[PDB]
RNA sequence: GCGUCCGUAGCUCAGUUGGUUAGAGCACCACCUUGACAUGGUGGGGGUCGGUGGUUCGAGUCCACUCGGACGCACCA
RNA sequence: AUGGUC
RNA sequence: CUUUAAUGUUUGAUGUUCUAACGUUGACCCGUAAUCCGGGUUGCGGACAGUGUCUGGUGGGUAGUUUGACUGGGGCGGUC
RNA sequence: AAUUCCUUGUCGGGUAAGUUCCGACCUGCACGAAUGGCGUAAUGAUGGCCAGGCUGUCUCCACCCGAGACUCAGUGAAAUUGAACUCGCUGUGAAGAUGCAGUGUACCCGCGGCAAGACGGAAAGACCCCGUGAACCUUUACUAUAGCUUGACACUGAACA
RNA sequence: GCUCGCCGGAAGACCAAGGGUUCCUGUCCAACGUUAAUCGGGGCAGGGUGAGUCGACCCCUAAGGCGAGGCCGAAAGGCGUAGUCGAUGGGAAACAGGUUAAUAUUCCUGUACUUGGUGUUACUGCGAAGGGGGGACGGAGAAGGCUAUGUUGGCCGGGCGACGGUUGUCCCGGUUUAAGCGUGUAGGCUGGUUUUCCAGGCAAAUCCGGAAAAUCAAGGCUGAGGCGUGAUGACGAGGCACUACGGUGCUGAAGCAACAAAUGCCCUGCUUCCAGGAAAAGCCUCUAAGCAUCAGGUAACAUCAAAUCGUACCCCAAACCGACACAGGUGGUCAGGUAGAGAAUACCAAGGCGCUUGAGAGAACUCGGGUGAAGGAACUAGGCAAAAUGGUGCCGUAACUUCGGGAGAAGGCACGCUGAUAUGUAGGUGAGGUCCCUCGCGGAUGGAGCUGAAAUCAGUCGAAGAUACCAGCUGGCUGCAACUGUUUAUUAAAAACACAGCACUGUGCAAACACGAAAGUGGACGUAUACGGUGUGACGCCUGCCCGGUGCCGGAAGGUUAAU
RNA sequence: AGGACCGAACCGACUAAUGUUGAAAAAUUAGCGGAUGACUUGUGGCUGGGGGUGAAAGGCCAAUCAAACCGGGAGAUAGCU
C-alpha cells in the first residue's frame, strides 16, 4: 500500500494496492467461461452507454451468490483476483470434493472452516437467513427475494446493519444510507467484505483508464451546439442551466418513479 | 495514397452479390428492376 | 445617438403615488448639565423642486422639448 | 443597561 | 322559517384485514439435448401497479414560419 | 498583463540609441477565487527578448561544376480569340483612348529577353445593399407536437370500519 | 561481345491479396510505345498450369448473420431459443538430386510416412446426445544449451605470371549430402505405489474429486543439436569424342578440423510484474442404456483406395489501387563479406539495370550545389535560410526542486600506423594423458591447439589522426499549459480537446439512463468502495460575502382551477 | 521498473526551397516528432441521413458536408438577368 517512487512523470502519483495473500498462478479451471467485451453497443449496434471500450481480456469467474448447501462444512483454500468486481474471491473446498467461489470477508485466510445453512454458528464467513441472525450484526450478500442470489451489499468493503426484527419483516440500513424492508427469510451472510482499501488507490495516469476500459469523456461546453446544449460562444460561455445531453436537468432533479417498490422504502437517503 | 477502391472478392460477393440481394425484400425489387429492363450484368457475381 | 429612473436646504435627502394643506436626518453656535470638550435639548434663515408653455382659480405634483448622469444596444469585415 | 475625553 | 341532531335510507372520499382478476427480469417439475416461450404446483405482492380513451400543467427534446418601408448607400436616431 | 482606451502611462536595468522584454509602483476605462486565484522542479516541431560560437542573410556580390532555357533531327500539346492593314502626345468623351479631333516622328518581316499597358486572361463577387428567396443555430418570438407527470372511466373484486 | 557505371535490407531471390494470357515458340510493323524502330507486355497463330503428403472443401468453432416453433409490431416485418453457417485462427502425412524453348515438394531416380476399411489367425468388453482429463492460450525480462551462418587452417586440382620481384608462411577455385529411422544428453515438470469408504460431477462410473491406512526412494513425461543408419547411392575440379557454337554421352581427387554466432530453436520452460490473459472438435478416459457372445474393440500380414478443385506469370510495379508502360500507395517470408554497438552508414559478391528521344554550342535567367579576401546579423516582421556543433574513454558540473531530476549542464584532456612488456598477456574455448565408474550422448585432474581484447612504455609520418560516411549548437529571464498524448485527411497541431485528481448530484436493482411505437438488448451476468451527468483540470497554499431575480429540492391549511 | 531517454523499420507531418495547364486534383530532396505504448498494422463482422461515429476542428462517412449518393413529385416555384 505504498506510493511508487517518482522515477519519471507517470509514476509520480501512483499509489498501488498490493496484496501478498493472493494466488500467484492460474485460476481454477472448471469455473471460468467467456465474458467478451460487449463494447457498449446492443443488438441494434449503437452506443447507448458511452465511455466504454478498450482494455484487457477479462475472463469471468463463476461465483456462488446463493450458498445453497445447508449443513455441510467447508474449508477455505486460497484467494484470487477476480477481475470483474472490486472484491476478492475465495476458493472453497467442501467436505465432499466440491469446489466453489465465494466472496471474501474481512477476516479470511487459508484455514477457515465456514458453514452455510440455517443452523450455522455465528462467526464471520458463515451465512444464515435473517430470522435467526441477532440484531446489529453487519451482513453482506443480502437477497431481496428468498433464493434469488446475493444482491444487496456486494462491493469491495460494504455492509448492511440489521436494526429491527418485527412481524415477518426485517429492516436494514444500506450502504448508501437508506433504510429498507426485506422479507424476513432471505439468505444473508455474516461479516463484511475483505479488500477494504480500494478507495485509497489513485490510478496515476491516463493509461490506467484505458487499461480498465473507460474511454475519454468530452465535457459539454466543448462541443458545437448541434451535439449538446452547452455549446457555442466566441470564446467561453456557459450562459444556460446545466443539463444532460438529452435536455433534462442534472444538478439535483430527482428521477425515480418506480412506484411498485414504495412499500419497502422506509426513508430516503438524505 | 490509400485510394478509394481497395478490392476484395469475399467482401464484394457479400455486399453487392446475388445472395446479398437474396434476403432483403427491398432488394428483390432491385433484381426485378434490373431483369425488367434487361441488363446483362444482373449482379456482380461471376 | 427607441426610451427610462430621473433633476430639490451648508452635504444625500423625501414630496409626482392620477391634486390641492409643506416633511427630515445630519447639523452654525447663544443658553440647561459636567471642575472643563462634545455624547442630549430650545431656536432662527436655508426648495417658483433647472428652464418654456398648456389642461387647470387651486399643479414642486397631469404632461410635449432643451443641459447632466447612470440603465439595453445591434447592424457594420 | 448610565459612567469616553483633559 | 332563523336553524339544530337522534330510527332508517338514498352515494363519493378517507385508512385497514382477506383473495379469486391482473404482476412475478422468485425458486421446483414437463415439452427438452433448450435460461427464449408455453403448461400447471407454490411463495410474495394485489384491487395498487401497468396499459387505452379525453383533459390540465410542463415541454427549443423535436418542427414549420415570421422579424415592414421610406433613407443624397444600409444599422442607429426620426418620421408612417 | 494574452485582459489598460487616453499611451510609446511612470521609474530603473539592458542598448550609443530599445512603441517589443525583464523588475517595481496602482489613477485596475473594464482581473478575482472550481466558465477558478496566485505560485512552481521537469517537459513542449509552443509566444516574446538578449549573449557567446558560426557564416553570402547582408555592406558587395565574384567564380566554378551539373539538370533546363538558345541551335540542328524525329514526335508535338494547352489557356484564349467580334474582326483587324494593331504608333507617341495634348484635348474631347458612359467621365482613366491602337482608332475620335489637332499634331509629330516611323522601310516590310523574324529569332533572344525584360512584364508597363491592351481597365490582359481562369471565378455570372465572397464584401454592403435588393430579394415580402432557403438552409442550418439560439431564446422568457408565435403555433403545435415526442417524453414527463396530474385526476375521471374501463381491466376492477367482496366485506369492512 | 567486352570496357564503364547504379541498387545491393533493393531496384536481389519468393508467396498469400488482386488482375486473368500479360508466360514460352514462330511470324508482322499499318495503329499501339511519348522519338527511330527489325524489339516488345503490341497484331496473328501454335504449344504451356500433372499432388494420398502442398494450398480450397472437409470435422470443430470466435466476433457476428440467419434462425422451426415462440414473443411483439398495420402490412412490410423486429428480435430471439433449438439448430445451422462463418478464417483471421485449432484438426492425418515427403525430403533431396535430374530433366522443358515455357511446369515441378506435382513427372523420373533410391528412400519414405500417416489416415480408412475389408479378410485372416490370437484374447475378451463395446457403446453415444450426457461425465471427467486434455486441446487451453497475456506483457516484460534476463541468462544457459545449440543451429542455420561465416572465417582461417587440413586436403585435392590447376597456375610460375604483359614490367620490379614471386618455388612459396605464395595465387585461384573446390570442400556439398536431405526427409525418415532405432538411442534418451543439455535442460524443464511431477514423488510413485497398495487399499477401505463417501451427501459431490443433472442418473451410474471400476478413471478424474475428497477423507483414510501401508509402504516403496526415484518412477513417468518433456525435448533443441551433434551422434549411428540413411548414403559403396547422388553431387563435385574437370580431362574432355562429337561439335552446328545447339549442346550432347561416359568419366570424376578431396570430400576433414578448429573458432565465432544470431532477431531462428529447446521455449506451450524459468523469474517477475498488475492491466490477471477463449471456444468446441480432432486426441485419450469413463460408465448405466443394450446387444450376450453374430456384432464390438486391440496386434503382424495382404488388398485397393486417398475422389473433385486450384497450381503459367507479375506480385514494392510496365501486369494489382491511382484515366498515363504514373519520381504516389499496398500485408508476410530469406538475410553474404570488410569495417561497424547495429537491419544506420560507405564500398561490394551472389544477383539485377543504365529508368523508350537525341547530337551539339558553353548567353541573360532560373532549379539543385561546392569555394571565398576585410568585417561578422549592420539583413529583415523575425538568425528565415545557410554555416557550425556532433562518437567512444577520463577528470569535472551552477542556481532551482516534487529528491528522482536539472545533466550529455557548461568547460577540457588523450585517439593513426610500428615494436616491446606478452616472438599473441588477462580472458574465452578446448583436444590428447590418467583415475574410479551409480555407464552414457560419461564425471573430474589435465593443458596441446585455436581465438583474442584492453592498457602502459619507447619510436615515426602529415598542415590536419572520432580524418571519408553517418554524428546534439550552447547559455541567461519570463507568458501559457503539469506532463506522454490527439484532432481541423487536402492552407491553422497551437495557449484548443483529453487525461490522473477534486466536487456537486441522480440512482436499492426489473436501477437511473440511452437505441427502440413494442418484445428485447446495452448499462453488468455489475450492486453505492458501483454507474450515469455536469464542471474544473497534477501537486503546494487556498476556495470569502449576496437566496433579491432564475433554475431546482421540501411543505399542502388558504385563494384561482381542467375534464367530469 | 517505466504512459523513461538517444535512435533505423513503422506511424505521423513542424519549417523553408521546388511547383503551382507539375512526375502527384496534396507529392519529391535536405532537415523534424513519436518510436514496449492512451501505440502501429493485415484480415473479417457491427452503426446508418435529422440518423451513425467523434481524445470535439461542424470534423469525417467512396477525390462530394452546417445535413451525403440515386430514382420519383418535378417541366418544384422565381416580381429577378
Ligand atoms: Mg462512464
Ligand atoms: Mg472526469
Ligand atoms: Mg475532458
Ligand atoms: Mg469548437
Ligand atoms: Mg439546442
Ligand atoms: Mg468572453
Ligand atoms: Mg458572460
Ligand atoms: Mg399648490
Ligand atoms: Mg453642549
Ligand atoms: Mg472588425
Ligand atoms: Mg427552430
Ligand atoms: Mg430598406
Ligand atoms: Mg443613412
Ligand atoms: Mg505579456
Ligand atoms: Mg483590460
Ligand atoms: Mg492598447
Ligand atoms: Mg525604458
Ligand atoms: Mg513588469
Ligand atoms: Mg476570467
Ligand atoms: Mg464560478
Ligand atoms: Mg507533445
Ligand atoms: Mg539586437
Ligand atoms: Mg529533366
Ligand atoms: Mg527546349
Ligand atoms: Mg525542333
Ligand atoms: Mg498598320
Ligand atoms: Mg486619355
Ligand atoms: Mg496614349
Ligand atoms: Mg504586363
Ligand atoms: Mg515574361
Ligand atoms: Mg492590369
Ligand atoms: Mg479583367
Ligand atoms: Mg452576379
Ligand atoms: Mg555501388
Ligand atoms: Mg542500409
Ligand atoms: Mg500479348
Ligand atoms: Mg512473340
Ligand atoms: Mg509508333
Ligand atoms: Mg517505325
Ligand atoms: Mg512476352
Ligand atoms: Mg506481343
Ligand atoms: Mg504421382
Ligand atoms: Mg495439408
Ligand atoms: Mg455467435
Ligand atoms: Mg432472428
Ligand atoms: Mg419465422
Ligand atoms: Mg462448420
Ligand atoms: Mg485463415
Ligand atoms: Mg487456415
Ligand atoms: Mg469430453
Ligand atoms: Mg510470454
Ligand atoms: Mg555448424
Ligand atoms: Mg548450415
Ligand atoms: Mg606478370
Ligand atoms: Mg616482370
Ligand atoms: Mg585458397
Ligand atoms: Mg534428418
Ligand atoms: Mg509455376
Ligand atoms: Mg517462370
Ligand atoms: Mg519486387
Ligand atoms: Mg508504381
Ligand atoms: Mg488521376
Ligand atoms: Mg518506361
Ligand atoms: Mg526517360
Ligand atoms: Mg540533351
Ligand atoms: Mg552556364
Ligand atoms: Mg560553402
Ligand atoms: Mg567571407
Ligand atoms: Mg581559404
Ligand atoms: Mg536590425
Ligand atoms: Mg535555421
Ligand atoms: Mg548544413
Ligand atoms: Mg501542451
Ligand atoms: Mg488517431
Ligand atoms: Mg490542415
Ligand atoms: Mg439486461
Ligand atoms: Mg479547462
Ligand atoms: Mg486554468
Ligand atoms: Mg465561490
Ligand atoms: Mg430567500
Ligand atoms: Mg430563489
Ligand atoms: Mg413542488
Ligand atoms: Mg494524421
Ligand atoms: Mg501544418
Ligand atoms: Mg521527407
Ligand atoms: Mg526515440
Ligand atoms: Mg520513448
Ligand atoms: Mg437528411
Ligand atoms: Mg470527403
Ligand atoms: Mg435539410
Ligand atoms: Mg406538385
Ligand atoms: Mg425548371
Ligand atoms: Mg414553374
Amino acid at each position: 500500500v505504498v506510493k511508487c517512487k517518482p522515477t519519471s512523470p507517470g509514476r509520480r502519483h501512483v499509489v498501488k494496492v498490493v496484496n501478498p495473500e493472493l494466488h500467484k498462478g492460474k485460476p481454477f479451471a472448471p469455473l471460468l467461461e467467456k465474458n467478451s467485451k460487449s463494447g457498449g453497443r446492443n443488438n441494434n449496434g449503437r452506443i447507448t452507454t458511452r465511455h466504454i471500450g478498450g482494455g484487457h481480456k477479462q475472463a469471468y469467474r463463476i461465483v456462488d451468490f446463493k450458498r445453497n448447501k445447508d449443513g455441510i462444512p467447508a474449508v477455505v483454500e486460497r484467494l484470487e483476483y477476480d477481475p470483474n468486481r472490486s472484491a476478492n474471491i475465495a476458493l472453497v473446498l467442501y467436505k465432499d470434493g466440491e469446489r466453489r467461489y465465494i466472496l471474501a470477508p474481512k477476516g479470511l485466510k487459508a484455514g477457515d472452516q465456514i458453514q452455510s445453512g440455517v443452523d450455522a454458528a455465528i462467526k464471520p464467513g458463515n451465512t444464515l437467513p435473517m430470522r435467526n441472525i441477532p440484531v446489529g450484526s453487519t451482513v453482506h450478500n443480502v437477497e431481496m427475494k428468498p433464493g434469488k442470489g446475493g444482491q444487496l451489499a456486494r462491493s469491495a468493503g460494504t455492509y448492511v446493519q440489521i436494526v429491527a426484527r418485527d412481524g415477518a419483516y426485517v429492516t436494514l440500513r444500506l450502504r448508501s444510507g437508506e433504510m429498507r424492508k426485506v422479507e424476513a427469510d432471505c439468505r444473508a451472510t455474516l461479516g463484511e467484505v475483505g479488500n477494504a482499501e480500494h478507495m485509497l488507490r489513485v490510478l496515476g495516469k491516463a493509461g490506467a483508464a484505458r487499461w480498465r476500459g473507460v474511454r475519454p469523456t468530452v465535457r459539454g461546453t466543448a462541443m458545437n451546439p448541434v451535439d449538446h446544449p452547452h455549446g457555442g460562444g466566441e470564446g467561453r460561455n456557459f450562459g444556460k442551466h446545466p443539463v444532460t445531453p438529452w435536455g433534462v436537468q442534472t444538478k439535483g432533479k430527482k428521477t425515480r418513479s418506480n412506484k411498485r417498490t414504495d412499500k419497502f422504502i422506509v426513508r430516503r437517503r438524505s | 495514397m490509400k485510394r478509394t477502391f481497395q478490392p476484395s472478392v469475399l467482401k464484394r460477393n457479400r455486399s453487392h452479390g446475388f445472395r446479398a440481394r437474396m434476403a432483403t425484400k427491398n432488394g428483390r425489387q432491385v433484381l426485378a428492376r434490373r431483369r425488367a429492363k434487361g441488363r446483362a450484368r444482373l449482379t456482380v457475381s461471376k
